């Protein structure tokens, strides 16, 4: 067995190997930290060196749903609390009081316009100005009157949001003659977005779809892009698009895919959430 | 065939029971019966070594992993559509690795077994069959039934024998009755059963003592026999058991942790397989096989038989070598040079024309001495040798009697006719324990038909037995001055380093010994006392050419050399001085007494290093005294030792924990070979029993082969140690990434697929490649390893592999992972605690240090790029790990890059690393993504760091031997 | 820039590099 109290615990003066290991690990940590700092010197702070892995950003939705489905019953206010709570928690930062004037935000165009250039990525200027986005443009979707965002009488009203990419200026599709499917009131400065059923039985029977965008055109106005960074543009309000299904069936899972067409928007079969997203929606009774 | 008389047994076969068999009948009967080869197994284990090697070893685990991956892909296919395989590729690559390893191991094993088969047929057995009344060295595979066969003490009996004449013959069966006790033989039947009667000797039963002559009864498979670990291996087995236990513990713990984290059942089981396969050194068995084949090739390069290839490691770890005097250290081809009779030293007139007339050839004393020398010898010439010079004539029998017979033939006349003139009536064969050989002969002259008892052997025993000495034909008692003069002559002869015998005889009286007397070989009714002394016969014993250089090299390797022999202390001391056992300037107790003219008892036994301890004194010594002798003295030379005393000396040397190797040729060294850790027997001059019992046979009979054997053994140990040190480094940089993933909640830095790829690309080919590495310059200058302390795997080696090099490799991989993540957009500051959101399949808004938001698959692509970068970085640091593992104590600059297979393995692992990432379509197969060229240099600083660190450590090792660095960081 | 640069050519260049290393490794032992 392990002998003790006659010569020492498998050794004499134990504070020799331990000291050597302490110095060795200390110097190893020191050179590791030095290498990390040397590497951090090379990487720019205002922009990343590599962005090909943030290939055209994917659309997402405020009602972040864990099992890619939306299910509830209007008869139970609780059944949709998990959705409206998450919606309002994210939308609270868009309240008019939060977005104030005086060199933190700025008043910004009520009509879609060209992407505003805010200088170079260099720090020659201070923190850049930010366009302001109002819940009034969300129309009936925003809880200006009832803090329900639907889910009470009508079927859910999801909201579409495009992921931020540093210094990325989307361009609306050119050659609007065909654009595969036709669009109503084609115009630049808007990134068109369309929600439609995936399967043939889903392409119809979904009912009418009302886009509560900005400037009576379903899409993302370009006046907000490009995003310039968390350090350069703190408290940045990306454009939002609200979609409400006024009339449609009940007690049936309807699969809807919300695409966004553009020349700088790509598509991947591996990533189902890049440039589009699928939703399964059904209301119980 | 036991009850019948010799006449019946020799007339049943139509053979001459007195003379033998001529070549006429021998060829035809050989045709009828064929060669007497005991039946081997039907053909061999065929095609089953291949399957056993690809099924057994440390592979069964890999086979389990492969089949588990295959069924994981099956269950993934048998459920909801999951087109991403990620498992069939793993199964195919695992099976391919297993098959390639098995095929390579089988090819190497066949390469070694071919050499082993070439060796076992290289040295055949032989027997002194009698044909046309003559004995020739005929192969034992030729001897037919019916021919007369003679069996000598210390040889293997060729086939079943019907004894017709025995002289103290004793047979060691050890294989038919289970009684290892030698059994006395006799021509007369004693028991009805043939398994116990003392007149039949069985097949494959060596005759330890005495000589006998008989007629074969059964040869071949129709014969009585025809019907009825090593420390390196145990160390390897213990290490394998311990490493497998550690691996299973780590794999189980990781599997439970994965289940708590809830990857999936399939991901968790695949992670278990990856960890368990990665944590075991599966390349050990192939490396050991490669080392064994290289050892076999190197041994065949200089004709050295090895029974078990793993005994070379024991030979490498030896610390004491016990050597015989004649037949091993000397060429065992002696010739008579000096005599001594009538109180005078006579030089041998070894000339046909007697040029010189040094000594009279007609004196009565010389006549008696010549009669004694020619009559007591058992040596016999060869057939058709009458046309050859006496010196060049071939002689059968031991070297001493051969040289004596040659000298008698050259000087006196015809030995054979002289023997046939004086009828021989009794024989007591020579014995190592007796050290004297006797025979009784009749006298040709009828004037006084008095029986002549002729003795020869060790001079001290002869003097003890004899009482008178022949002086110029007279007969006078042994006076004190006569004894002192004989002594002085003996020391003078020994000072020349020549073997000296003692000759004496005695005329038996007629009134008490009649003509028709009956002697016995077991009941000593002779008057073996108060005999008459005649004279001595010195013989030139030349040491082999390679012996001094071999001894010098072996002693320089920290191996003590002890020369244990049965000869006299003066001759043993002279031979040891000539061959270098006692280096010039080293001085014994008797030499101190002689130089200072002081009694030996007054001499302190501390100023003397060498010792020439007698043999009869060893009977009075105890174990503590023997240990004191072995400790206090550095160059010990035992002398006048019986085989039992040789075994006692070997066991005493063993009692210090020191590995001892014994080399010998005669039957007297058989017990020492049977007891020593490794026994060496000489090929041409060795006896059959010694070479049967030894673990190593020197076919070409050179003593320098032992030095190269120790060289190869130490090389085998060092190559295995280097391979273990290299393959054990990669364990940490694979368990560590998961540990930091689970501790700091950072994204996973190393996946299971990358772990398996790292194992099969870095711990597979370079591991075997390190076995091909040559020997350094300190292999023959370092002290022999301590088996109890310097194990194959120890605490220092584990520390070096895990806490010093594994840590550096893990840090390099982590630096690569962090630089990848920071370049893509995730700074190291905001990575801790992000695993909960990073792994979530529904959070596609994950922010980073710059504000841009990633989808799930977009960030998973970056994580898999980090995995590939980690794999490449581990390959890059494994470059330097392999380079530093090439040499143990010397610098890689001094050692040199002379190993082709090592650069081969480096280039192949780098090519695998490049192809596994940049091959198109590999992003979905093994989830490996291309990495930018600037990312190939992340681990370069760490590779330079580890190379510099080990070079500095080895420099400290070389410049400060025995320091704390050697104590705690030298594996 | 979003547009990929260092691929469809990193694949070709890396395959060329790996083939060169493979040839050099497999040719050294023979010579
Ligand atoms: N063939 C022999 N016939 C008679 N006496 C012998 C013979 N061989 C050796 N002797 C004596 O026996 C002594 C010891 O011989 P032994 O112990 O059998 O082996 P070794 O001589 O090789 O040490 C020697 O000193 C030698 O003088
Ligand atoms: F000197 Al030996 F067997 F040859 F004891």
């Amino acid at each position: 067995s392990e002998k003790k109290e006659f010569l020492g615990r498998t050794g004499g003066s134990w504070f020799k190997i331990l000291l050597f290991y302490v110095i060795f690990y200390g110097c190893l940590a020191g050179i590791f930290i030095g290498t990390i700092q040397v590497m951090l010197l090379t990487i720019s702070e205002f922009k990343p060196t590599y962005q090909d892995r943030v290939a055209p950003p994917g659309l997402t939705q405020i009602p972040q749903i864990q099992k890619t489905e939306i299910s509830f019953r209007p008869n139970d206010p609780k059944s949709y609390e998990a959705y409206v709570l998450n919606i309002v928690r994210f939308l609270e930062k868009y309240k008019d009081s939060a977005q104030r004037d005086d060199m933190i935000f700025e008043d910004c165009g009520d009509v879609p316009s060209e992407p505003k250039e805010r200088g170079d990525f260099n720090h020659e200027r201070g923190e850049r100005k930010v366009c302001r986005f109002k819940l009034e443009w969300l129309g009936n979707c925003s809880g200006l009157n009832d803090e329900t965002y639907g889910y009470k009488e009508g079927k859910p009203c999801i909201i579409i949001k495009l992921n931020r990419v540093l210094g990325f200026k989307p361009k609306p599709p050119k050659n609007e003659s065909l654009e595969t499917y036709p669009v109503m009131k084609y115009n630049p400065n808007v990134l068109p977005v369309q929600c439609t059923g995936k399967r043939d039985e889903d392409k119809d029977k979904v009912g009418n779809v009302e886009y509560f965008g900005l400037g009576n055109s379903p899409g993302f106005p370009l006046q907000y892009y490009p995003y310039y960074g968390k350090l350069l543009q703190p408290k940045y309000l990306q454009p939002l698009l609200a979609v409400q299904f006024t009339n449609l069936t009940m007690d049936t899972e309807i699969r809807i895919e919300c695409k966004a067409y553009g020349e700088n928007i790509g598509y991947s079969e591996k990533d189902r959430f890049q440039g589009r997203f699928d939703v399964k929606i059904e209301v119980k009774s | 065939e036991h009850k019948m008389s010799v006449e019946e047994v020799c007339r049943k076969y139509n053979t001459d029971c007195v003379q033998g068999l001529t070549h006429s009948k021998a060829q035809e009967i050989l045709a009828r019966d064929g060669p007497n080869a005991l039946t081997p197994p039907p053909t061999t284990p065929e095609w089953v070594k291949f399957c056993r090697q690809l099924f057994g070893g440390f592979s069964i685990l890999l086979w389990i992993g492969a089949i588990l991956c295959f069924l994981a892909y099956g269950i993934q296919a048998g459920t909801e559509d999951d087109p991403s395989g990620d498992n069939l590729y793993l199964g195919i690559v695992l099976a391919a690795v297993v098959i390639i390893t098995g095929c390579f191991s089988y090819y190497q094993e066949a390469k070694s077994s071919k050499i082993m088969e070439s060796f076992k047929n290289m040295v055949p057995q032989q027997a002194l069959v009698i044909r046309e009344g003559e004995k020739m060295q005929v192969n034992a595979e030729e001897v037919v039934v019916g021919d007369l066969v003679e069996i000598k003490g210390g040889d293997r009996v060729p086939a079943d024998l019907r004894i017709i004449s025995a002289h103290g013959c004793k047979v060691d069966n050890s294989s038919l009755t289970g009684e290892s006790e030698p059994q006395t033989r006799s021509p007369d039947c004693t028991h009805d059963n043939p398994l116990e009667t003392r007149n039949i000797t069985f097949f494959s039963t060596n005759c330890v003592e005495g000589t006998a002559r008989g007629v074969v009864v059964a040869t071949g498979d129709r014969t009585v026999m025809g019907r009825i670990k090593t420390p390196i291996a145990i160390e390897i087995e213990h290490f394998i058991q311990l490493i497998t236990g550690v691996a299973v513990f780590l794999g189980v713990s990781f599997f439970i942790l994965s289940l708590i984290l809830g990857y999936t059942w399939l991901e968790a089981v695949i992670f278990l397989i990856g960890i368990i396969v990665a944590n075991v050194p599966e390349g050990l068995l192939a490396t050991v096989t490669v080392c064994l084949t290289l050892t076999a090739k190197r041994m065949a390069r200089k004709n050295c038989l090895v029974k078990n290839l793993e005994a070379v490691e024991t030979l490498g770890s030896t610390s004491t070598i016990c050597s015989d005097k004649t037949g091993t250290l000397t060429q065992n081809r002696m010739t008579v040079a000096h005599m001594w009779f009538d109180n005078q030293i006579h030089e041998a007139d070894t000339t046909e024309d007697q040029s010189g007339t040094s000594f009279d050839k007609s004196s009565h004393t010389w006549v008696a001495l010549s009669h004694i020398a020619g009559l007591c010898n058992r040596a016999v010439f060869k057939g058709g040798q009458d046309n050859i010079p006496v010196l060049k004539r071939d002689v059968a029998g031991d070297a001493s009697e051969s040289a004596l017979l040659k000298c008698i033939e050259l000087s006196s006349g015809s030995v054979k006719l002289m023997r046939e003139r004086n009828k021989k009536v009794a024989e007591i064969p020579f014995n190592s324990t007796n050290k004297y050989q006797l025979s009784i002969h009749e006298t040709e002259d009828p004037n006084d038909n008095r029986y002549l008892l002729v003795m020869k052997g060790a001079p001290e025993r002869i003097l003890d037995r004899c009482s008178t000495i022949l002086l110029q034909g007279k007969e006078q008692p042994l006076d004190e001055e006569m004894k002192e003069a004989f002594q002085n002559a003996y020391l003078e002869l020994g000072g020349l380093g020549e073997r000296v015998l003692g000759f004496c005889h005695y005329y038996l009286p007629e009134e008490q010994f009649p003509k028709g007397f009956a002697f016995d070989c077991d009941d000593v009714n002779f008057t073996t006392d108060n005999l008459c002394f005649v004279g001595l016969m010195s013989m030139i014993d030349p040491p082999r050419a390679a012996v001094p250089d071999a001894v010098g090299k072996c002693r320089s390797a920290g191996i003590k050399v002890i020369m244990v022999t049965g000869d006299h202390p003066i001759t043993a001391k002279a031979i040891a001085k000539g061959v270098g056992i006692i280096s010039e300037g080293n001085e014994t107790v008797e030499d101190i007494a002689a130089r200072l003219n002081i009694p030996v008892s007054q001499v302190n036994p501390r100023d003397a290093k060498a010792c020439v301890i007698h043999g009869t004194d060893l009977k009075d010594f105890t174990s503590e005294q023997i240990d004191e002798i072995l400790q206090n003295h550095t160059e010990i030379v035992f002398a006048r030792t019986s085989p039992q005393q040789k075994l006692i000396i070997v066991e005493g040397c063993q009692r210090q924990g020191a590995i001892v190797a014994v080399t010998g040729d005669g039957v007297n060294d058989s017990p020492a070979l049977k007891k020593a850790d490794i026994g060496v027997a000489m090929g041409i001059a060795g006896s059959d029993v010694s070479k049967q019992a030894a673990d190593m046979i020197l076919l070409d009979d050179n003593f320098a082969s032992i030095v190269t054997g120790v060289e190869e053994g130490r090389l085998i140990f060092d190559n295995l140690k280097k391979s273990i040190a290299y393959t054990l480094t990669s364990n940490i940089p694979e368990i560590t990434p998961f540990l930091l993933f689970i501790m700091a909640n950072i994204p996973l830095p190393l996946g299971t697929i990358t772990i398996l790829c790292i194992d099969l690309g870095t711990d597979m080919v370079p591991a075997i490649s390190l076995a091909y590495e040559a020997a350094e310059s300190d292999i023959m200058k370092r002290q022999p390893r301590n088996p109890r302390t310097d194990k194959l795997v120890n605490e220092r080696l584990i520390s070096m592999a895990y806490g010093q090099i594994g840590m550096i490799q893990a840090l390099g991989g982590f630096f690569s992972y962090f630089v990848i993540l920071a370049e893509n957009g995730f700074l190291p500051g905001n990575l801790v605690g992000i695993r909960l959101n990073w792994d979530d399949r529904t959070v596609n808004d994950l922010e980073d240090s710059y504000g841009q938001q990633w989808t799930y698959e977009q960030r998973k692509v970056v994580e898999f790029t980090c995995h590939t970068a980690f794999f490449v970085s581990i390959v890059v640091v494994q470059w330097a790990d392999l380079i530093i593992c090439k040499t143990r104590r010397n610098s890689v600059f001094q050692q040199g890059m002379k190993n082709k297979i090592l650069i081969f393995g480096l280039f192949e692992e780098t090519a695998l690393a490049a192809f596994l990432s940049y091959c198109p379509g590999m992003d979905v197969a093994l989830r490996m993504y291309p990495l930018k060229p600037s990312w190939w240099f992340c681990a370069f600083p760490y590779s330079f760091l580890i190379f510099v660190y080990d070079e500095i450590r080895k420099l400290i090792l070389r410049r400060n031997p025995g320091g704390w660095v050697e104590k705690e960081t030298y594996y | 820039d979003p547009f990929h640069y260092d691929y469809q050519t990193l694949r070709i260049g890396g395959l060329v590099f790996a083939v060169v290393l493979f040839s050099v490794g497999i040719l050294l032992i023979l010579s």
